[PDB]
C-alpha cells in the first residue's frame, strides 16, 4: 500500500516524452523497497506524470536491477473526482524483476485512501509492505495479557 | 569550490515518532525506538512538525537547579519517615520478643 | 569529516541524509536515506551546451 | 547511585582539571583549545546508570598572532603544519616556526 | 505492613537515584528531563496493600 | 595560504568563558557535595536505624 | 480545469460615511484550503482545540 | 498521544469524553462518550458558499 | 518448608572507568573464555589482563 | 624515551578518588559491624533459648 498527498495545482510536464532520468518529465517519483524468496531489496521508483485534471499516469520502475529498460507504459492511471476523492486507478500488479537468478515477483500494489490535495506540495503520505527478511529471536517480553511476544 | 561553484553534498533527513517517551537509551544520548515509540514519521526541516534548527549551536541539559534540591530535601524527609517507621515496626516487633 | 569521508561523532557514527545524484546533483525527494560525504574527489569537466 | 555519584565527581574533578590546564597555557605560542566531552550508560532494564566523559576534545580555530622582531619566528596562517624530525627519525608537526 | 514499608523504602530509594543520575548529566548538551512515576496497588477486599 | 611572514601566533584563549565554566563546574561540584552529604547522612541513618 | 464555483455574497452592515474616504472595513469567507494537524492544546473548559 | 491517536496515560487508558461531528465538527450534548483523538489526518477541503 | 536452592540472578551492575586499557567489563550478554593448566573452559566477564 | 632533566616526578595520588574509598569501605566496615551484632544478638537469644 502506497497513501499519498498531491498537490491540485500543478502543471502539466512538459518535458517530452518520459525518462526516468528526467525529473522534469513528471511531478512526483515515489520509491518503494519490496522483497523477494531470494530476499533481494526491489526498489520501485514510482512516477506519476500529470496528463490533465485529476488524471496521473503511474509508472513503475524497478531500479535495483539495472538490466530493466525505461519504462514507457503506463502501470496505472490515477483518476479522481473534482473534490479530489481517490476514485480510478489505484491498484495494479507489479512484476518485479530478478536480481542475482531471483524469480521475478508479482504483487498487489493498492493506493488506497491516497489524496488530492486542494494547494500544497505533492507529499507521499505513507508505504507498506507485508514483505521483509529473515530476522531471529534477539528477545523476549510478555505484556499485560499473557502472551509471550517474540522480538 | 576553487571554481567559484557550489554543489549540494547531501541534506541530512528528520523523523518524529508517535510517542517520545518510547525511546531507550544506548549508552550516550543515542535512542533507539521500540514498539511503544512509534513508527519513523519522516521529513525534513522547517517543513510541518520540524522547524529551522540550530545552525552552530549546540544544546545544553534542561536542568533547574531549585526544583531538583526540593525533591533531594523531600525524599529524603521521606526516607526518614519510612526509617522512623521501620524503627517503631523493630521496636513493636522486639516487645513481641519481649512478650515471650 | 573522518578518513571514510563522512561526518561522525566522537562515537564515530555517521550522520545520515538525503543523497544528491546526477550531473549537476540535485536532491532527490525518493532516496534511501544515505551518509552524507565531503568528497575531495575532482568535480565534472563540463563544456559549454547551452549559453 | 552512589556510582552516578562519583563518575559526575571525577568527572567535574577532571573537566576542571582541563579547564586549569587551558588556564595555565593562556598567552603561550600556538596554542589550540581543547575541552572535555560527555558521556552516558546503557540502560540496565530501562533505568539507565552513569553519566561519563567521552574524551578529551580539541578545537583548531584561529588565534592570535603578534608580529615579532625575528623573521625566523613564522606562525602558520591557514591550515598547514610545519614537519619535525627528532633524533630517531620519528616524524612530528608544530605550527611553530621559531627555527635557529 | 512491612511490605508497603519496603515499597515506600525502595521507591524513595530509586527515586533519589533518579534525581542523582539527572543531576549527574547537569550541563551535558543534549539532554532531557526524566523523572518516576507512582504506582499503587489493588484493594484484597477494600484494603489496598502496598 | 600564505604564513605570518615574521610574526607569532599566541593562544587562542578567551577570559569570560573559561572563569564562566569555572564557575558553573564548581557549583556543580558542590551539588555533587551536597549530594553526597545527603548520601552519608541517609547511611548515618541506616546505621542508626540498628 | 476546476469547477466554476458560485457563492453568496454578502455587503452586511457597510456604512456610507457622510465625509472621508472609501475603505473596506473587512472581508470573510468560509472556504479555504487544508491544512493538517500541526499542534494541540486545550483551554480551561477540557476541550481539546486542535492548531 | 498514542499511536492508536488517543491520549492514553503510563497505563495506556484512553480518556473518554464528547466527540465532536460534522463539517465543521461541534461538540454536540447528546452523544456516547468518546475516546478523545487528535487526528492528524488531512482536513476538508471547504470551497466559499457564503461570504 | 524446605529450600529449593540456589537462584542466581544476572541483572545488569555498576561499571567504572579505570585507569588500565586491559581490564574490559562485558556490557551485554557475553562471557570471557578461560583456560587452566589442565584445559579445562571456563568463564568470567572480568576483563582485567595483564 | 627522553627523560625529565633537572625535574622531579611526584606522587600520582588523586584526592577525590580515595576520600571516595575512603566513605565506601568506612560503610562497608560499618555494614560489617551491624552485619555481626545482629549475629551476636541471635547468639544471645540462642543463650537465652536455654
Amino acid at each position: 500500500s502506497m497513501q499519498i498527498n498531491l498537490n491540485s495545482t500543478d502543471p502539466v510536464p512538459s518535458k517530452t516524452p518520459f525518462s526516468v532520468s528526467d525529473a522534469d518529465s513528471y511531478n512526483k517519483k515515489g520509491t518503494v523497497t519490496v522483497y523477494d524468496s531470494q530476499g533481494n531489496a526491489h526498489d520501485m521508483n514510482v512516477y506519476f506524470v500529470k496528463t490533465k485534471d485529476n488524471e496521473w499516469a503511474v509508472y513503475t520502475h524497478d531500479s535495483s536491477d539495472p538490466a530493466a529498460t525505461a519504462p514507457t507504459t503506463a502501470s496505472t492511471t490515477l483518476k479522481f473526482n473534482e473534490n479530489g476523492i481517490l476514485e480510478s486507478g489505484g491498484t495494479v500488479n507489479i512484476t518485479t524483476g530478478t536480481i542475482n537468478g531471483a524469480t521475478a515477483a508479482t504483487f498487489s500494489l493498492s493506493f488506497l485512501n491516497s489524496m488530492q490535495q486542494n494547494t500544497g506540495a505533492n507529499n507521499i503520505v505513507a508505504t507498506n509492505q507485508n514483505g521483509y527478511k529473515p530476522g531471529d529471536l534477539v528477545s523476549y517480553q510478555i505484556n499485560n495479557d499473557g502472551t509471550v511476544v517474540g522480538n | 569550490y576553487s571554481n567559484e561553484q557550489e554543489q549540494v553534498l547531501g541534506q541530512i533527513v528528520l523523523a518524529n515518532f508517535a510517542n517520545n517517551e518510547g525511546l531507550a537509551s544506548q549508552g550516550d544520548n543515542v535512542w533507539a525506538a521500540t514498539q511503544a515509540s512509534g513508527v519513523a514519521l519522516l521529513g525534513t526541516a522547517g517543513s510541518g512538525n520540524f522547524g529551522k534548527l540550530t545552525n552552530g549551536a549546540l544544546e545544553a541539559s534542561n536542568v533547574d537547579l531549585s526544583k531538583e534540591l526540593v525533591n533531594m530535601i523531600v525524599a529524603q524527609r521521606n526516607y526518614q519517615s519510612n526509617a522512623q517507621t521501620i524503627k517503631t515496626q523493630d521496636q513493636i516487633l522486639n516487645t513481641l520478643v519481649n512478650l515471650r | 569529516l573522518d578518513e571514510n569521508r563522512n561526518l561522525v561523532n566522537m562515537q564515530g557514527m555517521q550522520l545520515t541524509g538525503y543523497p544528491a545524484t546526477g550531473t549537476p546533483p540535485t536532491i532527490q525527494q525518493g532516496a534511501n536515506p544515505a551518509p552524507i560525504t565531503i568528497p575531495n574527489t575532482l568535480m565534472a569537466a563540463k563544456s559549454t551546451t547551452t549559453a | 547511585s552512589f556510582s552516578q555519584a562519583v563518575s559526575g565527581l571525577n568527572a567535574a574533578a577532571t573537566n576542571l582539571d582541563v579547564i586549569g590546564n587551558n588556564i595555565a597555557n593562556s598567552a603561550t605560542y600556538g596554542f589550540k583549545s581543547g575541552t572535555a566531552s560527555f558521556a552516558d550508560m546503557f540502560a540496565g532494564s530501562k533505568v539507565g546508570l552513569g553519566v561519563k566523559v567521552a574524551g578529551i576534545t580539541q578545537d583548531f580555530t584561529d588565534g592570535t598572532t603578534t608580529n615579532t622582531g625575528r623573521g625566523l619566528d613564522v606562525a602558520i596562517s591557514q591550515n598547514g603544519f610545519f614537519r619535525l624530525v627528532d633524533s630517531n627519525g620519528s616524524v612530528f608537526y608544530s605550527r611553530n616556526g621559531q627555527f635557529k
